[PDB]
DNA sequence: TGTGACACGTGCCTGGAGACTAGGGAGTAATCCCCTTGGCGGTTAAAACGCGGGGGACAGCGCGTACGTGCGTTTAAGCGGTGCTAGAGCTGTCTACGACC
DNA sequence: GGTCGTAGACAGCTCTAGCACCGCTTAAACGCACGTACGCGCTGTCCCCCGCGTTTTAACCGCCAAGGGGATTACTCCCTAGTCTCCAGGCACGTGTCACA
């Protein structure tokens, strides 16, 4: 649904990142948006896998240790 | 800059709310930054190589798609 | 280790009840047990984190429900 | 399948202490596991126009699950 | 059994060149599984850049830009 | 300069792309780039592996030293 | 847990930055992130030779070992 | 010549998270001259990127951007 | 310039540095054999080398077209604090529990 | 199947770090307009890609003799980890000096 990012931060922090890497690049906004949606359905899978571990942890409040045992597991 | 800051608190807050999440650690907004910047990092340099490789010099919506099925 | 024995009967039966009339090699079965040697001990480790994460050292079937629910399954 | 396996596949892949339904819950796993690659296998056989499942079937399985 | 064509000989012929002296039985179909996974990744990221450009056959370019995603 | 011959190397570059996807054609000079770049993985991989053989004490190449490569090479 | 002493460490790259390029200065923060680097770095290289070792029937580390793995991963 | 710093066992332990089980006697010296090697390309990167950046010294930051580039 | 970041003297536990020692494992070798590899002779099953069609790479030409930048401003949302408390790390136990035959 | 050492949920238990609550701020964004440079195809051309066709190169097969690997095991024998005892830092605690936008 609607994004829960702001969507001027994100752009210009996608323009740094790829100001690092390759400078004098110019961005479609439909790019941008897809980048967009892509780290937020990438944060809100990694936030549920996080739950789940920390709800298995029996413990509500998810902590680094969640975070870091769900990326090691899906393989990041 | 450190733009990366600029991924707000709230706005973690707000992620981790859509996936049901509950309570947040303090530490969970540097992680979490941290992680977000990685993989972002990974997606704009595969969309910057498939940009070199069509000779362009905007990053198209094709780009950023064929970034992410390439990953994941 | 899995012996080649009750693995080939384990085998023998999904075929039985999913499409019969199938005939299975050793070459074949062997991969069929390197592939299962690999996912279990994959997955076992899988479980093995969750535990410790779990601050315990036994392995309940709440950590092979983990390790199946974030994999992917 | 046979309890001393699952123990040695759990040795071997790093784990020290082992519960009683576990066992029970390996073997379904498994049991999910086989049915989807042997699935793939019969999907690539049917494909591939072969009358029986061979080792390049299975790896072709894997590869492309 | 398409990848047969990687003879014997051309696996020693490798391995020589490699300054390899002696070559067990069991190398020469670990180094054709090896170059099948090698070759499976580099086609795969040369095929996804030709998709990618819009084009029907595969060019240097394409396999180049692979070559780079592998590390070469 | 190339020790693969050329024509079997195109077939199963070919038959791997077909796996992929269907109907690709390859330019010529794309297929020997490839070749060429498999041909310098394999005699990396394979200076590595008399490498690691030679460090066992042994001058045959097994198996176990092309895994060995590989794993430490973060393959 | 860091095994390597601050105080030796923080000298050690002190010492190393002088003879490379007087005047120059190092806080605490950069030298925890490089030595965090360097342990790792440390780590991954022992892991590497202890499977050297091990291959060549063996389990007592020695140089041997050291050169090869830095040998093939690309180090030396 | 500060570099007898990185203790014997430091060194030890630091095998041990690696999961070495014995160490021979000559290889503290190779370990301290492969980390006077990894420091010295590290510190070296992080420099010239700190010079790049118009700074006369170094920050945490700048040890990440040399490392991105090992 | 004000605010912030390093350098030198101490006590003490803590970790490192001298040996001693008993094993654990490294090293060299004699068979050895036997089990592979290499090399060599014959052969054949391919690869490497010439014409055609046309599929599509490649170059030039637009042309709306969407990006960069450049304001007006204003209000939803973020950032500082507090008020408040369910929740996390840490204890004792008893049935539940996994290790040995 | 049996017989013998460990422990996870429950109940507190205490501190705490996080969830609202709120005031102040601020910049995201919605809109507006502009320059223009690159995206996206149009159109045309022809490069070379795939598909067929004859000759040495070489890959296979098989056999034989050298060689080297795994292994045992003498066979000392080297020297590392554990242990013991003695000696150099390390974190707070101050007190003083140099850097930056």
């Amino acid at each position: 649904t609607e994004l829960l990012i702001r969507k001027l931060p994100f752009q210009r922090l996608v323009r740094e990142i790829a100001q690092d890497f390759k400078t004098d690049l110019r961005f479609q906004s439909s790019a941008v948006m897809a980048l967009q949606e892509a780290c937020e359905a990438y944060l809100v899978g990694l936030f549920e896998d996080t739950n789940l571990c920390a709800i298995h942890a029996k413990r509500v409040t998810i902590m680094p240790k969640d975070i870091q045992l769900a990326r090691r597991i899906r393989g990041e | 800059r450190d733009n990366i800051q600029g991924i707000t608190k709230p706005a973690i807050r707000r992620l981790a709310r859509r996936g049901g999440v509950k309570r947040i650690s303090g530490l969970i907004y540097e992680e979490t930054r941290g992680v977000l910047k990685v993989f972002l990092e990974n997606v704009i340099r595969d969309a910057v190589t498939y940009t070199e490789h069509a000779k362009r010099k905007t990053v198209t919506a094709m780009d950023v798609v064929y970034a992410l099925k390439r990953q994941g």
